[PDB]
């Protein structure tokens, strides 16, 4: 199997930016879907972004449509999520998940999840 | 717009029928006598089930075949490229890319594309992709038809990629088929040369230069294989059968009596075992009996030593005088007995030592003192006119049977033999009895010399040229002919032997009886030597080595009489003249046959059915009537047949028409196809209970265009009976294309695709003078002409535009002069796009790759790289609209003709 | 007076280690034995010469292992086996077979296209199935019989595995090609396998034509019901249409029934179709239905996908027409009995296709009290008591299946002849052993029962038993008997060297009634469960809760004997949809071994000499007691 470890999180200001790095256990090659998911306090786990196996296709949620950019490096077994123009409504635990490629915008086709990392965007 | 195939699909290509041809050794330490080896393998790209078979060989356990282990490899979405084994060059076929969707309840929207290949003619070109979007319901499949035309022979490759919308799932298949030329396999005989080095050739060798394959019907640029068949020709010689052992059962005798009586009973038993051992008739006589007679032979040798006198001589009693004949006959029987049983050799050599000291006069004569009490055993020597010469020959033969055994013991033996041989030659030409010439004919042929005249007297004394006969008892004559056979077999002569042995067999003399000692011993010693040395064959031994300039080695073959390599074939794909060197004895045959592709009628398609497919725009956007008429070409009506119908891209059959066809008496449309949705239904099978051979059975149904498409791929119809898919017939249908065939230009079985653009589409106003010069001054642009359209020969396959070369602006590789004509070819789909008018002038340039025919009849093709621009007449330039173009064309000519193209 | 006896196999092999047991009955002191092997009809050559001494400590029981060298028309060849005990010579002419071992040929695939490569291996083993190092000649010939490639390899230090390959040219004939191989020392024994050359592409699904019963009952009014099963190679059901047609086959003439052509739909991967009894009778020209008994039926199905993109033809042939679903065979029962002692019937019951039938009750007529049941091997044992009389024993066995009417029962009759004794002394020897599936690791209790006169039983103090396995002498020993022990039990250790079966022949000798040297023998054929001598298993070395994906790495687990060389191959099962003939299996290897067995009979013989010969042994003594000469390589034909 394969497990994941999320890093790159921390505390940031309201307007700034930060990128989250997802480290994979085994070779991420041949894995069709690599998605990022988040769960805000008091809310449900929602979809953020998926990336193709080769990286040529992506999907984003409407709330973060033109503000986040997902990328992957199949040679380094790494997934990234560059977060720009942050909003106080983006405070959540960010989870990195491995998928099968089918229905990449839902969590029902992801069987290998990560520990998650806290990204707190304060209004101060 | 989004091309979903941007997924960077690396198509699956490894589809071996068998793999994992590996050898592993269980070196791991065993646990309870079982070693476990873990082995990492990489599964191939095939989507199937693999059967892995393992066989083990063990020093202490032997061979063991494991039970087969199966591995199933699958995906939820994948392409199955149903590719035929081979396709004939330039024949249009329809392949099937079947896309499978094994999702449980998800309907897929897939973008599937056929990739362009210059070896094929399809809708995919270098500037246009054959992409389409299809829908696959869950747990179903959809066949995507693709129409292609192979353009070059050899192993050619077809690749189909697909990627699903809204899911990160993609797949690609890249298989290959064989493109075979239009001919039919045919074999011709190159040469049949008989090998006989001792009759043909010189100095014992025979060189045979083989000419290369003399084919004149071969399809150009096709492979031929030449098979060299070296085969030895076996020959046999007739030989006379051995005497049936059932007639010889009475020769097993228990020897008893005194010194002469013991040898009488010992003779038929020693000579019977000797003859039965040589002919190997013990199986048909009784294998158990061989040991019993072997003990009677020992019993004879045991009781004969009781009468061996202390002087190493033999007499009837221990008080009887010794005999020259009896001593010489014990030497004759004991010598032939050594091969089966032996005890003492000094007894045999002791008798030969006495046979020369006491009974050898220096004249070479053996004289008998005659103490032989039994005149029965004497044989022909008794009652013989020349009893003196017949006895010298009898004892001389006894010394020879013991010469190879007493050469070191008796060193004076070769002296008495030479002396005995000297006496025989002198009085050989004076004998008048056939017995004396026969026994002294074997006595001088044995390791001796009979002169030419002596051999002539030996052969001419055979009355009827088959037997030796003289007045007297017939046992003397049978004994004589037996001596004459051992002579003909000692001289290795075999032209006089067959009639001699045939007479001995027709005598039906089986030995035994009174006075039969000599007749029984000689007739089976001679007939045993005939079976020991006999020509069954003619000694085949050919050393044939072929030197081929096709390789750097000479392959040889020793064609013995051995049956291991009677024939040995040597294949050589290279067609070159080679040399066959053959030396040795015997005969052989050489066969050289070359298989090749002979060009003939390409008529192998539709050999069992007639098929007429018409598509008519007879009156939701578009609606046409697809009519299919078929007829079986047999003496009777055909059985259940299949109509494999393929829809042209964007069309689907009318559902109500299919339900009315399914209600037919001799038709069946499966409920599966009738319940299918209107869309994603591009294939259909109408089953026929029968198809008439007398009339055309016609069915027709309407087809609607539910999706507008820019390029419509021709549909296909395929007919075949259920028991033979190979005997099929496929017709293509497509509106606005001749008989549903894709646009191609063919000449002498060489076609090039014509689905490219009609010509360079740049507008006459968006092009400038500098843009014309920069394009025309490229090295790729071979010819630049100003032409005048003379005639437009319209045809259904392609339009021919006969151009007069008004001016040679830039002469290319074709030497054309002003006033001459060249034909410019373009497919009929470009007739409305070119808008060429007769007696108008045009500026034309193109590539040298657009040349077509041979140099004397060179045609030009109007392809995607051909520039065709209207050249207005001199008076037409007075208009303000043509002022810009005329200033460019007039300047374009002066810049090219007077100054050429720099760089 | 002492009688010296020698025993060898009926047939001797070249380069094979044969065993010769030497005995010195009723003798005291050491007995030096010089064994020599000469040719025949001559005696000039000395093929082997071993020496040994029969000590009284071993009760004058020893063996000598020799090997006939392979220095060598169309007739038999013999040798002279001669053992000189002291000064007494005891010799026997023995038939020799020109066989060096076996050759098994494996091809990677069963069918090939022109232009492809044939990868094939040749396994060189001897008569014990152990690997050997010999020179092997290999040929590849076309359908016309023309050898296109000839090789000559040395399997020495190759562990009996010769890998080979050949590239099929493009210009080539279609049909059945042969790979023929033979040993250099024994070129008269040729081993062959076939592979088809054809133009094809692999299909995407397989078709299974399975009748509801593996036969057709001629009086079944329902006709022959057949189920057509079609599924993809990767394990998914097929939707399409099937064209099924039936036919009758008498010997090698096939007669198609055009009226039986049915077009059935294949829904959910399955479809059914019936050949009615009227169509069968009408198509074969309306004969009496009993005439069709003995002929077979074949079924040909052609399944086409609804898309028309692929189609597959399948055929199920050899469906016999029978009046009974069972066949009774006495091929495993001895044909000779001993008067006064129990006779053990080995009734073998098969289904009409030849497979062994399980749990089929059989019984002997006239008794109705002796009724057994067939085991998994299809054999049922029936011990019946026989009168002490010289009458022939006619036995008729019938099946007693409950669900089957008396008309559909099976029957078969055999006759057993009384064992003839020397001088009508009524001295016999019975070997009894239980008949169930015997496996290595078990012990077999062999009972030695002695029926003879009590005025001479004190003279018999030992039995001499010999074990015949795969045409060779595996173990020869002595079973000691004490005066008064009419029955002694020999516990025999059944190891893997007894696979696939073996014969146990025993004999005792004495000087009894008129001072005549009498030899009494008996034999029994014991079947052991077929398997490998060692073991070999291939399975998955990973969890494989996942279904593997094209290109995915997979761990393969191979479990076998230590020091064994395993050769592998992986074949697309679509190949077998096109051709599945001439595939190497362990069952075919045991078929070759049993066909090469030099024993011809499952039991005793007409006399003591017949017991040795039928088990494939020779007997010869200085007192004249010996076996009849054997000159035919094959067994007598019934
Ligand atoms: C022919 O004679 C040979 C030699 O006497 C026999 O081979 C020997 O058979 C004995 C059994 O009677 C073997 O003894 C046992 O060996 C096993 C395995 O080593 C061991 O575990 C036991 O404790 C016991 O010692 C002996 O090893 C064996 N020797 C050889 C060299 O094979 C053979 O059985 C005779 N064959 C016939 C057909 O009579
Ligand atoms: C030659 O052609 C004939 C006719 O098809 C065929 O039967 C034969 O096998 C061919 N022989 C060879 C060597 O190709």
């Amino acid at each position: 199997q394969v497990q994941l470890v999320e890093t790159g999180g921390g505390l940031v200001q309201a307007g700034g930016s930060l990128r989250l790095s997802c480290a994979a256990s085994g070779s991420i090659f041949s894995l069709n879907a690599m998605g990022w998911f988040r769960q805000a306090p008091g809310k449900e786990r929602e979809f953020v972004a998926t990336i193709n196996r080769s990286g040529g296709r992506t999907y984003y949620a409407d709330s973060v449509k033109g503000r986040f950019t997902i990328s992957r490096d199949n040679g380094k077994n790494m997934v990234y999520l560059q977060m720009h123009s942050l909003k106080p409504e983006d405070t959540a635990i960010y989870y990195c998940a491995a998928g099968t490629g089918w229905s990449p915008q839902t969590d029902n086709e992801y069987n290998y999840w990560g520990q998650g990392t806290q990204v707190t965007v304060s209004s101060h | 717009e989004d091309i979903i195939a941007e997924e960077n699909i690396v198509s699956r290509s490894e589809f071996p029928e068998s793999w994992l041809w590996n050898v592993e050794d269980l070196k791991e330490p065993p646990k309870n006598g079982i070693s476990t080896k873990l082995m990492n393998i990489f599964l191939k790209d095939s989507i199937t089930t693999w059967e892995i078979l393992a066989v083990s060989m063990s020093d202490k356990k032997g061979i063991c075949v494991a039970d087969p282990f199966e591995v199933t490899v699958m995906q939820d979405f994948f392409i199955d490229l149903r590719l035929p084994y081979s396709v004939v060059r330039n024949e249009q076929v329809e392949i099937r890319a079947v896309l499978y969707n094994y999702r449980q309840n998800q309907e897929l929207k897939v973008r599937v594309e056929l990739l362009h290949n210059p070896a094929f003619c399809s809708l995919a070109t270098t500037k246009r992709r054959h992409q389409q979007t299809v829908t696959i319901p869950p747990k179903s499949s959809l066949s995507v038809p693709y129409v292609i035309v192979p353009l070059k022979t050899g192993l050619q490759e077809v690749e189909v990629k697909a990627a699903v919308y809204h899911h990160f799932i993609s797949d690609g298949v890249r298989k290959s088929l064989k493109v075979v030329p239009e001919g039919i396999r045919m074999n011709k005989t190159v040469a049949v040369r008989t090998l006989d080095p001792e009759r043909l050739g010189r100095e014992g060798v025979q060189k045979e230069d083989i000419p290369p394959a003399d084919l004149s019907d071969q399809v150009p640029d096709t492979e031929s294989e030449t098979r060299i068949l070296l085969q030895g020709t076996p020959v046999a010689q007739m030989t006379e059968d051995a005497v049936d052992a059932e007639r010889l059962k009475h020769l097993i005798v228990t020897p008893s009596g005194c010194g002469e009586e013991n040898m009488i009973g010992m003779t038929p038993t020693v000579i019977a075992v000797h003859y039965l051992d040589e002919t190997e008739q013990w199986e048909k006589f009784g294998l158990e009996k061989r040991q019993g007679a072997l003990e009677l032979i020992k019993k004879g040798y045991t009781q004969q030593l009781a009468f061996r006198q202390p002087s190493s001589a033999f007499a009837a009693f221990v008080k009887r005088a010794p005999s020259t004949w009896l001593t010489a006959y014990v030497v004759k029987v004991f010598s032939l007995a050594v091969n089966l049983i032996a005890i003492d050799s000094q007894v045999l050599c002791g008798a030969v030592k006495w046979l020369i000291l006491e009974k050898q006069k220096p004249d070479g004569v053996f004289q008998e003192d005659a103490p032989v009490i039994h005149q029965e055993m004497i044989g022909g020597l008794r009652n013989n006119n020349e009893k003196d010469m017949a006895l010298t020959a009898f004892v001389l033969i006894s010394l020879q049977e013991a010469k190879d055994i007493c050469e070191e013991q008796v060193n004076s033996l070769p002296g008495s033999i030479t002396k005995a041989g000297d006496f025989l030659e002198a009085n050989y030409m004076n004998l008048q009895r056939s017995y004396t010439v026969a026994i002294a004919g074997y006595a001088l042929a044995q390791m001796g010399r009979l002169k030419g005249p002596l051999l002539n007297k030996f052969l001419t004394t055979a009355k009827d040229k088959n037997r030796w006969e003289d007045p007297g008892k017939q046992l003397y004559n049978v004994e004589a002919t037996s001596y004459a056979l051992l002579a003909l077999l000692q001289l290795k002569d075999f032209d006089f032997v067959p009639p001699v042995v045939r007479w001995l067999n027709e005598q039906r003399y089986y030995g035994g009886g009174y006075g039969s000692t000599q007749a029984t011993f000689m007739v089976f010693q001679a007939l045993a030597q005939y079976q020991k040395d006999a020509p069954d064959h003619q000694e085949l031994n050919l050393d044939v080595s072929l030197q081929l300039p096709s390789r750097s080695s000479k392959i040889t073959h020793r064609i013995h009489w051995e049956s291991a390599s009677l024939l040995r074939s040597e294949e050589t794909k290279e067609n070159e003249g080679f040399t066959v060197t053959a030396e040795g004895k015997g005969q052989g045959t050489l066969s050289v046959v070359t298989m090749y592709h002979a060009k003939a009628k390409d008529q192998l398609t539709c050999n069992k059915f007639d098929l007429k497919v018409t598509i008519k725009p007879a009156p939701n956007k578009n609606t046409m009537i697809l009519e299919i008429c078929t007829r079986y070409r047999g003496d009777q009506d055909a059985t259940m047949s299949i109509l494999d119908i393929s829809m042209m891209t964007g069309f689907a059959p009318d559902t109500d028409d299919l339900k009315q066809l399914a209600n037919g008496v001799d038709r069946y449309i499966s409920k599966y196809e009738l319940d299918k949705a209107f869309s994603d239904r591009n294939t259909l099978i109408i089953y026929l209970d029968k198809v008439s051979h007398s009339e055309d059975d016609c069915l027709a149904f309407k087809v609607h265009q539910y999706f507008n498409v820019e390029l419509i791929q021709p549909g296909a119809v395929k007919v075949y009976a259920y028991y033979n898919l190979e005997e099929s017939c496929t017709r293509f249908y497509h509106p606005e294309k001749e008989d549903g065939k894709l646009n191609k230009l063919c000449r002498d079985e060489l076609c090039r695709c014509a689905e490219e653009n009609c010509f360079i589409q740049k507008s006459d106003d968006k092009v400038t003078l500098e843009e014309r010069l920069d394009k025309a001054c490229e090295p790729g642009v071979d010819y630049v002409y100003k032409t005048r359209l003379v005639k437009v020969q319209l045809s259904n396959d392609f339009d021919e535009y006969i151009m007069a070369i008004e001016q040679t602006i830039k002469s290319g590789s074709d030497e054309v002069q002003v006033g001459q004509q060249r034909t410019f070819i373009s497919p009929i789909k470009c007739r409305e796009a070119l808008k060429l008018e007769e007696k108008k002038h045009y500026l034309m340039w193109g590539l040298s790759s657009d040349f077509w025919g041979e140099k004397p009849n060179l045609s030009y093709i109007i392809g995607k790289d051909t520039w065709v621009e209207h050249w207005p007449e001199e008076d037409e330039c007075q208009d303000e609209e043509n002022q810009k173009q005329c200033q460019d064309l007039g300047a374009f000519t002066e810049s090219m003709v007077v100054f050429g193209c720099p760089n | 007076s002492p009688m010296y006896s020698i025993i060898t196999p009926n047939i001797l092999r070249l380069e094979s280690e044969e065993t010769m047991v030497l005995e010195a009955h009723d003798a005291q002191g050491d007995v030096p034995v010089t064994v020599t092997v000469h040719d025949f009809p001559g005696k000039k050559l000395v093929l082997s010469s071993e020496k040994t001494v029969l000590t009284p400590a071993t009760n004058h029981m020893g063996n000598v292992t020799f090997t006939i060298p392979a220095n060598r028309k169309g007739r038999n060849k013999f040798v002279t086996v001669q053992a000189t005990f002291g000064t007494q010579v005891v010799e026997k002419v023995v038939l020799v077979s020109l066989q060096s071992g076996y050759l098994f040929i494996q091809t990677d695939k069963t069918i090939y296209t022109p232009g492809s490569t044939v990868l094939y291996r040749i396994f060189t083993v001897n008569h014990k199935l152990l690997p050997v190092g010999r020179t092997v000649m290999v040929n590849i010939e076309n359908p016309e019989g023309i050898p296109v490639k000839q090789d000559s390899l040395s399997s020495q230090n190759q562990l009996g595995v010769l890998p080979l390959s050949w590239d099929i040219p493009e210009l080539v004939n279609m049909g059945q090609w042969k790979i023929r191989a033979y040993y250099e020392n024994s070129p008269q024994q040729v081993f062959s396998t076939e592979f088809e050359v054809k133009e094809y592409v692999l299909p995407s699904f397989e078709v299974i034509v399975e009748p509801t019963e593996k036969f057709y009952y001629i009086y079944n009014e329902k006709g022959l019901e057949v189920t057509i099963t079609a599924r993809f190679l990767y394990g998914k059901k097929v939707e399409g249409t099937a064209f099924v047609i039936f036919g009758i086959q008498d010997g090698e003439q096939r007669i198609s029934l055009p009226e039986s052509l049915k077009r059935i739909p294949i829904e959910d991967g399955s479809g059914e179709v019936v050949l009615s009894r009227k169509v069968l009778l009408d198509g074969v020209q309306n004969p009496r239905a009993e005439d069709l008994v003995g002929k077979s039926l074949y079924v040909s199905a052609t399944v086409i996908l609804h898309s028309g993109s692929d189609m597959v033809q399948a055929e199920r042939s050899g469906i016999p027409i029978v009046t009974s679903p069972y066949q009774i065979h006495f091929t495993k029962t001895p044909k000779y009995f001993k008067p006064g002692m129990p006779f053990d019937l080995m009734v073998f019951v098969t289904n009409p296709d030849g497979s062994p039938a399980y749990r089929v009750p059989v019984a002997v007529q006239g008794e109705e009290t002796v009724q057994s049941l067939t085991q998994g091997d299809g054999v049922a044992k029936l011990s019946i008591n026989t009168h002490p009389s010289q009458k022939p024993l006619s036995i008729t066995v019938r099946t007693k299946k409950q669900e089957i009417s008396e008309a559909e029962q099976a029957t078969r009759t055999m006759q057993a002849l009384p064992y003839s004794t020397v001088g009508n002394s009524n001295n016999y020897l019975h070997l009894s052993v239980l008949r169930t599936e015997l496996r290595p690791g078990e012990t077999l209790n062999v009972n030695f029962l002695l029926r003879m006169d009590r005025a001479h039983e004190a003279k018999i103090r030992y039995y001499t038993y010999l074990i015949m396995n795969k045409g060779r002498l595996l173990k020869a020993g002595r079973q000691v008997r004490e005066p008064g022990q009419d029955l002694v039990v020999l516990p025999l250790s059944i190891t893997t060297d007894f696979i696939p079966s073996f014969r146990l022949v025993a004999y005792y000798t004495l000087i009894g009634a008129s001072g005549q040297r009498e030899v009494v023998a008996d034999s029994v054929w014991v079947d052991v469960k077929d398997s490998c001598v060692g073991s070999l298993v291939v399975k998955s070395g990973q969890s494989e809760d996942r279904q593997p994906v094209p290109g995915q790495q997979m761990t393969l687990k191979i479990e076998g004997d230590h020091g064994a060389r395993v050769v592998l191959v992986a074949v697309d099962k679509g190949v077998f949809v096109l051709n599945k003939k001439n595939k190497l299996t362990q069952s075919k290897i045991w078929d070759v071994v049993e066909k090469a067995d030099i024993g011809c009979t499952p039991g005793s013989g007409k006399d003591y000499a017949g017991v040795f010969s039928d088990a494939g042994l020779t007997f010869t003594s200085s007192s004249g007691q010996q076996t009849a000469q054997r000159a035919e390589l094959q067994c007598p034909q019934p």
